[PDB]
This record gives structure tokens, C-alpha cells and sequence, in this order.
């Protein structure tokens, strides 16, 4: 295995694609990559059965307290978008406006991650091409001296090697996490949606099972 | 054609580098024609001219 | 012919590095799933939608002597589970743009549930053909560097080769024809499952059972 | 066949072999058994597998699409629907039914006997362009089964090649049995090239531009039964159809 | 010709063939018979299999909307459209068939009878989208037959390449001085490469442009015969019709 | 490098893109190329968040003075669309045609941005295949020189070069900038999106608490 | 679409490797040559 760190392959192909990635994108956007990984690789502590049970309470709550008593049921509730979704129904707004107040959030958090995952997808765009050009500048030095001159075998490796960074990289590494990313996103906006579909239900005073047969949709 | 395809840009590749080799190994050895006759009636055959 | 194509090291690189690329790039709750998907994939129909519209029909005939009040005799539980809910939404307590959104949001689960299922065989599918590339390469770079006699760098090359044959023909023979297959067979059930809202939803407009079979046939094949 | 068919094949075969024989070559030369059946035979694994039983038989309908024949009968139509306007905006509906009661357009049979039986104009509309998409997912139902071999053909013609180097590069050291396995390295390539681009890729845009023609055609008869419904103007009727026509 | 298409192919062949001799070459031996025989008759026939005979008849106009000069006055009629406006508003629509007797843009014509024939809102948009509809289905379908031969002619630059290959090799018998027979072989790659970067696809892309270009200015024209049924103020007007210019 | 550097591989290759480029466009699109890059390495110094303030302000004193006050504070503003929209408010217009006659302006500008970036998509497109071009042009006057293996590995390695100009320009500077232009023109479309939301908030009369609600999920 | 190129650049190499392999198929490798970059090789390799 020591024979396969070469240095003039890992700057080509690295170095590359690090080039190819800053001209690509605003400084602000690889400042945020981080977080990228960070919601690619938490764990599932997706609790959407949880909340199910609340906003069923709520519905029940709803048809029988009024309106008002909602408050007192969500006035410390862990879950900030939950909140907000029926604090806007006890302040009476009308069910067009508050869609169109919780729509809002839904669709930047659906841009902020997919903005995550491009930085990702792009990356493994450009290291296989880089992965050309080092193999294509390596021929260009083995052909130049093809005299046994001794120095064809380094240059050879170098040929080979920066294949090997250019397609591993993007099969095992930028690709893969790029997937993780896309089909996280999945998971938060699904139960976002179903949040919704609970407020809004809430607002037009669904009985018990109703709530429950809609909300179930989004579960699995 | 989809992303399915980016495997070319690979193969690419794969092939450039060992046209790298076999051409690099060619160079060096001069042919001997009896090998050379022997091929050309062993293709002649084949593609039937 | 099979003459000497079977190489163990070349089917670890491939098989061994495919199945890292698909669990590093999906949630471990997805691959469970992928038993239900190859059973989508290779499952007999037995269609019998010629089946449920006669049932759908007759019962638009029932609402519009007989109130929906004797729209309960599907309470038999017609084996479709969603013609069965459907219905019971049709009984009274409902609205027509209401039935439509709870039956709709249905359709929109199951519809994503195939595509899920999918995506694993075709991301599998383009996997596999650039392991089979490191595969080679990581054979070459083993070769030239060990190089004894030029009489051997024929057969050695040979040997090396087969990592490559092993990725594309697997990605363009099995993952790739079955990702294929899996979406073909969902876009087959959807339509089932809209017809059955078209039924759903007439009986409640009570529309004419001349009019039905018109509506519901256009989905038939 | 098809005229435009019919030129292309024929300055298909003058072009690619009546070019080849003038430098000499043999047509034997070009056919090679192992070739052709890890290409065709790997193709068509790829679709069996990629589509149900029931797709695959019905490929005779999708060359039937493909290679039927022009018709300019869009051009008759257009007075039919025209003058069954004219007899609206003046006589009793019943006319519309013993104007149309023989009619040899289907679609627009049906569609004249929704307004005749006196439905309502956003209702028909729902079962006119449901009885349309449906038309329009058979066809591209028939293309995609082409639109799939053409896009396995050119890589089973790359394990094609790979198939082909393993022998050659088997026998380095042997001159007399490199000749016989060097030539499935180039006619592998040949026959994953040329099955894709010259049969398969070609039908399916066809099939896909003779179906545009069909569901036009009916797009134009909708608009037909809608504006009968509502009692417009013969010379705005006229107008409006001929939008659809070239 | 439209003027950066002079200038561009112009540069095409400097730069080729500029290139070409530097390195050192002569012309005559770039041209090959049966290379441009295989590589474009090959692409005729896979176009010709690919279309119905009445699309491939239209292909000469496709080239004259692909190098049009550019007059398009759109802002010439924008003071038209403003000052029609003005005259529904002063004097009443029935004043505004004397401005349209004989306007040039027969679309703005039409659009302004049916509004002073009174027709609804939504019918006038309805009857006048289906007009742009039809302007941009038919661009799309001149571009696509560029588009499809810029697909074809790489493939059949493989094709011509090895079918060289196998004659020279097959009938080989020749002293160890194939370099100049196998390297003629490379032609049809230089053929089908070149003419569908330098040719075909750049076609296919300034009909595109050309066609956006155009359902600009009837989107604006469109804009404009809603405006004055309307009845809005000339500040608005003007507004609103600039959105559509550069 | 003075090896790697070449006259006719670099002729070849940027002047056949450069050919490619002209008869693949109108000329009145290739003079704009400049303001294309001009947009892609605008510096950054935005102000949404400065902008927000002020349509805040603006809308509480809507509510309190009347919209009649509002002519004085639009005077002064610098962002040209927010001063038009206020002055349809002003103007009391409907709010479906004020939404209608603002749309037609960020609909412009996203077309706008887009015609930027596909010269760059297509000059990236085009410069590879050159490089095969110029490639086959060097191999059809080498394969000449068969006959000695003296010369064919020295004379092949200069005739790769133009595949190596043809992947270097196309994946480390015009797909790239390519990319940075539509990234810099979404972070305008949304400026443009929260303005919108703003001047019809302002119309409606809504309280500042909800305006300043609605707003931020235009910002990050 | 950006990638029409790779897959003709592809089949054009793919060709002159087969070229490639057959010529040197029917030509003698002096021993000397062959150790100077074999040796060469391996050691550089890391071997």
C-alpha cells in the first residue's frame, strides 16, 4: 500500500479540483460545507410518531375547549415549526395566509440543503475529468523520453496513480455523500409537510380520525 | 443519456493509459517481418480481403 | 466458451466496492427495504382491474336508486383496501374536494414509496461500472510494477481486464435492467389506483352508469 | 414503406457498404458470429429483463406507428366540424346526431354525442382529454422500448471490445491465432455503433413524431366539439382550428 | 448572412486549417472519397429513417430563420401599441379600426378585430396564445432535425473509421509501410467530429436563439391587445410592454 | 513548459471554440459577455439586510399615517424595483395587477442571467471536442512517421496536447464560470422575491411583526 | 450533454489500441530496452 501515495498526482487531481470547485461557487456557500456533513451523518432521532400524538390532542382539544385553550398546549413544545404553525390559528389568521406563512419556510429549508448537496455533487463532477488531465499530462512526459531512459516507470505511476485519485474520490467519497444529503432533506420536509397538514387540519376543527387517516399519509 | 454514463470519462482513462503502455512498448522493439508476413495472411483469411 | 473468467479478486473489487458506495450513500432504513423492491420487480400481475370496475360500476347503480346509506354493502370489504376506505369516505360526514385530497395523498405515497425502491438498483447500476475500472487499474498497477521476462505481460494484462467486463456487463445486465423493470411495474399500479379515484369520486356526483364504464374504461388497456 | 424510409435505407446502404466495396472490401469480411451474439443477444437480455412480457409483444403496433403511411385527412375534418357548427348556430341538436350518426372519426363520433346528450361543457372536456392522454401514453410506451435497446446496444458492444482484447491479448506470442480474434475487437464495435444509430435510435424518433401528428389531430377535434358546445361564430371556429393545421 | 455567422466561419477555417498547415500538411491530402461518402451519406440515412418526408421538405426554411439579419423593430411598435391605447381611451374602440387598416404585423391585426367585436377577456388570450403556441411547436421542430443530425454524424465518423481499419488490415499485403494506409482510416473521424460541432449543432442552437428571439415580441404584442380592452393608462402601458425589450 | 506550451494545438483549439461560439449565437448576444463576467465576480457588498428594515418601517408607517405618507420615504431609496413597486401602492393599484406588472421584471432578469451563463455552457461545451480535433489532425500526419520508432513517441506526445487544452479550459474555467453566474443570479432573484413580498405586505396593511415574519425566510 | 465528447474520444482510442497491440504483436522486444524500464520501474514504483 505504500506505493500508492504519489505527490504529483494528489496536487493534479486534488488540486484540480479544489480550483475547479472555488471559481464554481461564493466564498459564503463553501463556508457553510460543514454542515453539509453534519446532516448527511446524524442519526435518525426522527421522532414524527411523537408529534402525531400532539397535534391529535390538539384536534380533540380544538373541538371542545375552543380555539383559545391551544396556546397552553404548545407554549413550550420542542418543536419550533409546530409552534409557530398554531400560534398563527389561535391569532386567528385565515387559512390562505397561514399556508402561505408556513409554505415559505418549508421551501427555503428545501433550498438550503439542496445548496449543501451541489457544492458535493459538483466536486465529483470535476475530479474524474482532473483524473484525464493527469493521466493525459503523464503520457505527455512518457512519450517525450521513451528511450529507456529509466524515467519512464516514475512517470508511468504518476499516469496510473492519478486515475486511481480521480475515480475512487468521486465513487467513494464526494458521490456518495452527496446521496446521503439529497435523501435526508427527504426525510425533514416530509414531516414539515405533515406538520403543516396538522395545523391546518387543527384550523378547520377535523374530528379525531379524520386527523389521524390524513396524517398517517406521511408516515412509514 | 442520464448520469449513468459518467463511467466514461473513466474508461477514457483506462484505455488512454494502456494505449500509453502498449504504444511506449512498441517503439522500442523493431519488427521482424516473418512475424509480420504470417499475421497478414492470418488477417487475410479472416477479413476475406 | 468459458475458458479461465472466473477470478475471485476481481469479483471482491467490483461486488465488495458496490455494496460500499450504496451503504455509504443511503440511510440504513432504505437498504432493509430492498426486498420488497426485487419483489415488485419479478412479481406476477394477475390483473384483475377488468375485475374492479365491474364492481365500481355496479355500485354507482346502488347510490342511485338505493341511498348511500346502502352504498354500505362494499362494508364486505372488497379485497382493495383503498376501494374499501374510499368508499367509507363517500359515506356521509364528506365534502368532494375533501375525499379527493384524503384519497389523493395516497396515491402520492405509494407513487413515492416505487421511486424510493428504484433509485437503489439504479444508483447500484452506475456503481458498479467505475469500480470495475479501479478494479483494473488497481491490477495494472500491480503488473507493471512486478514486471518479470516480456514473455508473461500478454496473459497478466489478460487476467487483469476481467474486473472491467465484471462491472459493466453486471451494471448493464442485471442492476440497470432491474431498476428498469421495478418502475415499470409501479407505473402499472398508480394507474390502477387512479382509476379507482375516477370511481370514488363519480359514484359521489352520481353520475349515469353509461357515463362510468366511459370514464373508467379510458384507463384500460 | 414510408418514402422518407425507403431514401434513407437505400442511401444507407449505398453510403456505408457500396463505399466500402469500392476500396474492395468483401461483405463476408464484415460478418462475425461471436460478435453478433454477445451484441444482439446482450441486447436483447437487456430489454427482456427491463420491460413485462406483455410491453414486448406489442412491438409489431410500435413499427406499424412508426412506418404507416401520410394521411391528409385533418384537412376534411376541419369542414366536417365547421359545418356541424353552422347547422348548431341555426337547427335543432338532433341534427348534430343524424349529421354524425355514420362519421368515421371515432373520437369525434363520441365527443358529438356528449353535447347531443347534453352534458355539461367543462364535464366533456374531462372525458375528451382523458380518452387524449391515454392515447398519448400508448405511444410513448411503444418508444421507450426503442429509446432502451438503443441505449444498451453501444456498451454490450464495449464488452464487446473487452471480450475481444482478452483473446487477443491471450495470445501475444502467437501470430498465427492473433488474426481470427483481433477482428472481434473492431466488428463487435461496429455492430454496437451501427444497430443503435442506424435502427433503433432512428425508429424511435420516428415513432415519436408520427405520435405529435396523431394526438394533434385530436387536440384539434376537441376544440372542435368545445366550440360546437358553446354556439361560436363559424368564421371564429375556422380560426381557431386552423391554429392546428400546416 | 447574419453577420457573426460570416465572422465565425470565417475564424472555423483559419483556425482548422490555419493550424493544420502550420503543423506542416498540404490540403489535398485531408480529402478522402470514401470517408465523406460513409460519414455523411451514413447521416442523411439515419436523418431520413428519423423523420416523415413532409418535416425534412421544411429544412430550407429552418436555414432562413437560422441566418435572418436581424431587423425586428419591436421598438417601432411599441409606439404603435402605446398609441392605440390612447385612441380607445379618447375616442372609443370603434376608433381604432382606421389606425390597424393596414398594419404590417398581421398578429397585432388580429388581435385588435376581435377586441372591437367585443369578444371576452379570456377568450381574446385564449384564441391569441394558441397563435404563439403554434409559432414556437413549429421552431422547435426545424431545430430538432440539426439537432438529431449533430447526434448522428460523430457516430458515423466511428463507423467510416473502422470499416477503414478492416480494409486495410484484411487486404494488408503491403511491406511493414502501413502508416500511411492506416492513418487515412483516422479521416471519417475528422469528418464526423468537425461537422457536427462546426456545423450542425451551432445551427441548431441559433434557431433556438432566433426563436426566443421572436416569441418575445409576439408575447409583447399579446400584452399589448389585452392592455387596451382594458383600458389601462399610457404610463402603465408603457410600463408593462418594456418588460419584453433589452 | 516550454514544452507543454504549444502554437498550433493552442490555435486549434481556442480559435475553432471561438469559431464555434460566433456562428452558434447572434451578434448583438456575444457583446454582452463582458457583463456576464461582470455579474459572475461582482464583489460582494449586499444590503437585504439593510433593505428589510426599511420596508418594515415603511409598512407601520402605512398602517399609522396613511398610504399617502409613503410618497415621501420612496423618494430617496436607492433599489430602483422597491421604489417603482411603492409607487404603484401610492397609485393605489389592484393588488393582482401589481403583483402581475413586478413579476414581469424578475421574469426579465432570470431570463437575463440565463442567456449570460449559456455562452459559457456552450463555449464548454464546444472547446473538448476541438481538442479531439486538433488530436486526429496531429495523428493523421504522424502515423506517416511509422516506419521509425525514432521519432513516434517524441511526435505523438506533442499531438495529445490538444485534448489536454480542450479538458483543462473546459473544466477549470468555462463550465465553472459557467456555474458562478447562475449562482450569483439566484442570490439576486431572491433580493428581487423578498422585495415583492414586501411591497404587497405594505398594500395589505399587515403588522410588522408579521411582515418581519414573512420576510426573513428570504434571508440567510 | 456536455460529455458528447468523451464518448467518441473513447472509440477513437479504443481503435489505435487494437492497431497498437496487433503491430507490436509482430515485432521483437530487445531484452535491453525491456530491463532498463522494467528495473526502472519497479524500484520506482516503491517497490
Amino acid at each position: 500500500i505504500t506505493g500508492l501515495f504519489q505527490g504529483t498526482a494528489a496536487l493534479i487531481v486534488f488540486g484540480g479540483t479544489i480550483a475547479a470547485v472555488l471559481i464554481s461557487y461564493p466564498m459564503h456557500r463553501i463556508r457553510t460545507l460543514p454542515a453539509g456533513i453534519k446532516l448527511a451523518f446524524k442519526p435518525n432521532r426522527s421522532e414524527v410518531n411523537e408529534w402525531l400524538e400532539d397535534i391529535v390532542e390538539m384536534s380533540m382539544v380544538a373541538r371542545r375547549e375552543g380555539v383559545l385553550a391551544l396556546e397552553q398546549k404548545v407554549l413550550d413544545h420542542p418543536n419550533i415549526f409546530l409552534r409557530e404553525g398554531i400560534q398563527l390559528v389561535v391569532d386567528g389568521t385565515d387559512q390562505p395566509i397561514v399556508r402561505q406563512i408556513m409554505e415559505l419556510d418549508i421551501d427555503a429549508k428545501e433550498q438550503e440543503h439542496d445548496n449543501y448537496a451541489k457544492l458535493f455533487e459538483s466536486a465529483g463532477s470535476y475530479a474524474p475529468t482532473m483524473g484525464i488531465i493527469g493521466t493525459v499530462m503523464g503520457l505527455i512526459q512518457v512519450l517525450g523520453h521513451l528511450t529507456d531512459p529509466s524515467q519512464l516507470g516514475p512517470s508511468i505511476a504518476v499516469a496510473f496513480i492519478a486515475t486511481l485519485y480521480g475515480v475512487a474520490s468521486a465513487n467513494l467519497i464526494f458521490l456518495p455523500i452527496a446521496s446521503k444529503i439529497r435523501a435526508k432533506s427527504a426525510e425533514e420536509i416530509l414531516v414539515m409537510e405533515m406538520i403543516l397538514e396538522g395545523v391546518l387540519s387543527v384550523q378547520n376543527g377535523d374530528n379525531a380520525l379524520l386527523v389521524r387517516k390524513k396524517l398517517n399519509t406521511y408516515i412509514t | 443519456g442520464s448520469p449513468h454514463d459518467r463511467w466514461m470519462i473513466t474508461y477514457a482513462d483506462l484505455i488512454t493509459l494502456l494505449l500509453i503502455f502498449f504504444v511506449m512498448m512498441y517503439a522500442m522493439s523493431r519488427l521482424d517481418a516473418s512475424k509480420y508476413e504470417e499475421v497478414t495472411s492470418s488477417l487475410q483469411t479472416t477479413f476475406q480481403s
